[PDB]
């Protein structure tokens, strides 16, 4: 959720990165990942859900 | 089709004596001078991977040529890294040249193992459950390589494992080995120690997930 | 279809590409390469009122 | 099926050059290395021919190359002549290697003319009919020949002319052209400089007329 002045926009990308040798740290290494695009003036609430992902039937 | 190159067969090689593949494995080092080449890099920007396999061998041999070689797909080994847990190098590949028979082998008695620390006294190491047994490797999928009829290798074994499937960079449950079942002995003037050859393709993959090229930890 | 002095019927903004992510470089592969652009008519297009040459190319 | 060979790629060839083969002239001359046997003699003995053409080429590049060639069938070309109106030699072939691009060609400038004579004041040449425009190349049938995915050239051009024939020793209506689109870069060590081999078939042909061999006037 968002909250901020009136006449102002922008844009945000959300991604989500799997296990690797370290966490991703610049957006081009991201942007290679899942990712969405959530415009600041669309909506205020661009819902996320994480895709469930495993090799197994359950986690610790 | 990856192709890989062996060691040349000689004479001086005792018996029992082998050399393995360890697939998807034996590809992050190009084993054997082998470059996939698509299949190599598609692995890193993935992590969950799930596919068959199918192999072949070759070895000419000559009318005045006599020996025996086993070949045999087994699965869940752990013969492809020394004794303290790391995978050997290519200078020690073209050193040993092949895998001799050992009382440590026979009895899974070196396989990498956790060092307890400074807190406990030292036990005496005495077996391990991922011995080998020289003679009956023949249960397991496997055919024969006489000097007189042996032609090439075949094979298709279908996917194993723990799971539906597992990790790429850590996934190890197929793997091809060879065995020099009688000494080489030949006259000489024919092909003399000829080389062996090896093929591989996987079969029905299915890549998993998206990210950047994998980095060493 | 001639511009003698900028106005909004003639020009209509610009086109430009962007570079989104540094691409890889492979092993021992070479460097620098090469993009060609191309152009063509829409299917719609069509000019209108004809009109007489500059022979300049002659020079 | 007539197959000749054409100079070698190189690094220092700049960008826009060319050379060209113009059928069915360049079989008189064997351009490069290149001997019917039947058709070449057959034409000699006759006057008039109607046929088409289907030509090919090929240049093997490597994983490490990289440039970018442009093939084209340009008809009714007379790039094939010296400015001053006489066929080039086996000795300039050599020499030349390709031909640069230049304002006279791009002009059609320096194409062969008669001299007016002592009569007439002397005229500055300005322009012709033939330039060369080298980026409109691409108009007429063509291919591109990138080091990554250039496999071969094909093109099946049908029969044109003034005229529904015309005589062989003249007649000039199509020819083939080759062109450097990027100059060609590479990592040493793969295939340097890679040859170019290009192979021509007729089709439908109809010769005409029956006489001794064609002498020279």
């Amino acid at each position: 959720t968002f909250c901020g002045p009136m006449m102002a926009r922008g844009k945000f990308l959300l991604s989500y990165s799997p296990p690797n040798g370290t966490q991703p740290q610049t957006l081009s290494e991201a942007m290679q990942c899942t990712y969405s695009i959530w415009d600041i003036g669309l909506n205020s609430s661009w819902t996320f859900v994480v895709p469930y992902i495993s090799p197994s039937d359950y986690r610790e | 089709w990856y192709t890989g190159r062996l060691n040349s067969w000689t004479k001086a090689v005792k018996t029992f004596s082998f050399q393995a593949v360890p697939l998807p494995g034996a590809f992050l080092s190009r084993q054997g001078g082998l470059n996939g080449g698509a299949f190599t890099a598609t692995l890193h920007r993935h992590f969950l991977m799930k596919c068959g396999w199918q192999v072949q061998v070759q070895c000419n041999l000559t009318q005045f040529h006599q020996g025996a070689l086993l070949v045999a797909m087994v699965p869940e080994t752990t013969l492809d890294v020394k004794p303290d847990g790391k995978a050997k190098s290519l200078q020690e590949l073209n050193e040993e040249q092949w895998v001799e028979m050992s009382d440590d082998y026979r009895t899974g008695k070196n396989m990498p193992f956790q060092s307890l620390g400074t807190y406990y006294r030292p036990p005496n190491w005495t077996w391990g459950p991922n011995f080998i047994n020289p003679y009956q490797v023949t249960v397991f999928p496997h055919q024969i390589l006489n000097a007189r009829t042996s032609t090439s290798v075949d094979i298709n074994v279908p996917y194993i494992g723990e799971t539906p499937t597992q990790s790429s960079e850590t996934q190890n449950s197929w793997t091809l080995l060879v065995m020099v079942l009688v000494p080489l002995d030949y006259k000489e003037g024919a092909t003399t120690d000829p080389e062996i050859t090896f093929s591989v393709r996987p079969t029905s993959p299915y890549f998993n997930g998206l990210r950047n090229r994998y980095t060493a930890g | 279809t001639r511009a003698i002095t900028n106005s909004v019927y003639s020009a209509d903004g610009w086109f430009s590409l962007h570079k989104l992510t540094k691409i890889t470089l492979p092993p021992d592969c070479p460097q620098s390469p090469c993009i060609l652009f191309f152009a063509s008519a829409g299917e719609d297009y069509t000019l209108r009122l004809p009109v007489d040459c500059n022979p300049s190319y002659v020079f």
